[PDB]
């Protein structure tokens, strides 16, 4: 074990990667093992409760989730020769060299039909261990899409997942999931929700990949459902016959009762992936397919993907975005 | 995964035993301190699973430090806000030290020093590193209810049963029995412990009645004289007080 003790000495910090939900995060090179690092530092007492919950949780949910596909929390080091609140402590991740939104916003690479079959197969993998397990991770999005060079899919930013009891009767936090990969009972109002809200997130990621833009962008929950009927259909108990149940069924709806154009609006996709893209994007959860049968379908079933040679990517992230304030 | 049970000579030499405190002293130390996490806890309406959780912390603190070195209420404080985080009933650290301020007088509240809020602060960097960030921590109650749920031959008396052996976990806290057998054996010894002090027969409860073995269903491989050891060291609490 050792979790804990290490200082952060035995680590090259390289510089500054972005900022956290609890502080900064470093790319570092250990001096040792020759493996790459990425540092969450947690600062403790900035908050007068001291170690924040947010990591607690993190670190919690973590160290039981092990798995190729799923991020890669190594270890925790602290600054060293503490008493002393001076010394804060470090969340040692292995480092991943992309997300999938600073990929497709460089403009720099295009990915195949092939591509996309290797990435959705580990992203799959990695949810349905999640959800064999007890874990809704409730915040999946382009940006929480890791890639390194080596072509591997890992699933990371646990800090809003949290456990699940099966067809349990048990309430739960209602605005989740960032909302352009929110699915359509959040937007209506569901607490007690289930497994499928991470599954709409995937197929937003599905289709994004074909297409250079996300397929539902709205800067608003009425908006959002809007944009959500005009391409999947109306909420409607015909499709889903619970939505009468939902608590904003009929204070907020699309003005017209749409069709769903889903295939019509994304025909350009080969059919295997129309059909698993369908599938993922049911109004009603209990219809949408589960990360099990996913893996199943024809699109995903025979991919193995260490034996399909990765996209070739920039060595590094950069979004190339023009001079904007 | 670390590794969290001791056996009976190891706890003879624990940090505190090396700087010269005796053994009486030490149990002394343990009990008061676990049933300070409970007081605290219960006047701030914590769930029971939140109080075994700070209470795990403050036994496994002192496998590794000394109480003549850490004054023991400053850790049973530290480890009681550690829990709530933990088990997701947080409770901001003002309204511990205000409880504990409570509870105490002057001489033991005296271990904050000054400034009693700091030194809890300071002492969770020391308590997580300490535990190895190992914070999922599971207890006795939940294999007791699971356990019991398994038996069916009466229901009166297995409510009773359930229900002194609920009282027994509690009592177990104070003790290092936490330390020493995992939470499914300390299930399974509270129910041997209720059923001895009630005259029930376990037996007659199980799908084998014929068979003194019941519990070997619910536990692979644990003899009796496992349990009568665990029963002695909670009996041992009752060296004052009524057994029930
Ligand atoms: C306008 N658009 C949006 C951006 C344009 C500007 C632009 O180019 N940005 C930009 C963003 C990131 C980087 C970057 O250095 N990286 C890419 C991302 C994965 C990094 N490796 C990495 N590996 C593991 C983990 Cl757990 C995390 C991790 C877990 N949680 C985190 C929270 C924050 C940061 C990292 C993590 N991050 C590397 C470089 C440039």
């Amino acid at each position: 074990i050792d979790w804990g003790k290490r200082c952060v000495d035995k680590f090259d910090i390289i510089g500054i990667i972005g900022e956290g939900t609890y502080g900064q995060v470093y790319k570092a090179r250990d001096k040792d093992t020759g493996e790459m690092v990425a540092l969450k530092k947690v600062r403790l007492d900035n908050e007068k409760e001291g170690f924040p919950i947010t990591a607690i949780r993190e670190i919690k949910i973590l160290r039981q989730l092990t798995h190729q596909s799923i991020i890669n929390m190594k270890e925790i080091v602290t600054d060293k020769e503490d008493k002393k609140d001076k010394g804060a402590f470090y969340l040692v991740f292995e480092y991943m060299d992309h997300d999938l939104m600073g990929l497709l916003e460089s403009g720099l690479v295009h990915f195949n039909e092939n591509h996309i079959k290797s990435f959705m197969r580990q992203l799959m993998e990695g949810l349905d261990y999640c959800h064999k397990k007890n874990f809704l991770h409730r915040d999946i999005k382009c940006s929480n899409i890791l890639l390194n060079n080596r072509g591997q899919i890992k699933l990371a930013d646990f800090g809003l997942a949290r456990l699940y009891s099966s067809e349990e009767s048990r309430p739960y936090t209602n605005k989740v999931i960032t909302l352009w990969y929110r699915p359509p009972e959040l937007l209506l109002g569901e607490e007690r929700y289930t497994p499928a809200i991470d599954v709409w997130s995937c197929g937003c990621i599905l289709g994004e990949l074909f297409t250079k833009k996300p397929i539902f962008q709205a800067n608003q929950e009425l908006a959002q459902l809007e944009l959500i009927s005009r391409i999947c259909g109306s909420p409607c108990p015909a499709v889903w016959p619970d939505v009468i149940k939902l608590p904003y069924f009929n204070t907020m709806k699309p003005k017209k009762q749409y069709r769903r154009k889903l295939r019509e609006e994304f025909v350009f996709i080969p059919a295997a992936a129309l059909d698993l893209f369908d599938y993922m994007l049911a109004l009603d959860p209990s219809k949408r397919c589960t990360a099990e049968q996913a893996l199943q379908c024809e699109f995903l079933r025979d991919v193995e993907p260490s034996k399909m040679p990765p996209p070739d990517l920039p060595l590094w992230q950069d979004c190339h975005e023009l001079w904007s304030k | 995964k670390p590794c969290w049970y001791w056996d009976k000579k190891d706890l003879a030499h624990t940090p505190s035993q090396l700087e010269g405190l005796d053994p009486a002293t030490e149990a002394r130390y343990r009990r008061e301190g676990a049933r300070f996490i409970f007081d605290v806890g219960t006047r701030l309406g914590l769930h029971y699973d939140t109080l075994a959780t700070g209470i795990i912390y403050f036994h496994r603190f002192y496998m590794f430090h000394s109480f003549k070195q850490f004054p023991r209420y400053v850790t049973g404080a530290c480890c009681l806000f550690l829990a709530g985080k933990v088990e997701e009933t947080p409770k901001k650290c003002k309204d511990i030290i205000k409880t504990a301020r409570s509870l105490l007088n002057d001489v033991q509240f005296g271990q904050f020093g000054d400034d009693p809020k700091e030194e809890v602060m300071v002492l969770e960097r020391i308590l997580l590193q300490t535990i190895k960030f190992d914070l999922q921590v599971e207890h006795p109650y939940q294999f007791l209810l699971k356990y019991a749920k398994q038996l069916k031959g009466d229901k009166n008396k297995i409510q009773k049963l359930v229900q002194m052996a609920w009282t027994f976990v509690n009592d177990s806290l104070c003790t290092t029995l936490s330390l020493q057998w995992e939470p499914e054996i300390i299930a399974v010894a509270v129910m041997y412990l209720a059923g001895r002090l009630c005259k029930f027969e376990i037996q007659e409860w199980t799908s084998k009645p014929m068979y003194r073995r019941w519990w070997e269903q619910f536990v692979q491989d644990v003899p009796v004289d496992v349990l009568e050891d665990i029963c002695h060291q909670i009996l041992d609490l009752y060296s004052q007080g009524k057994q029930q």
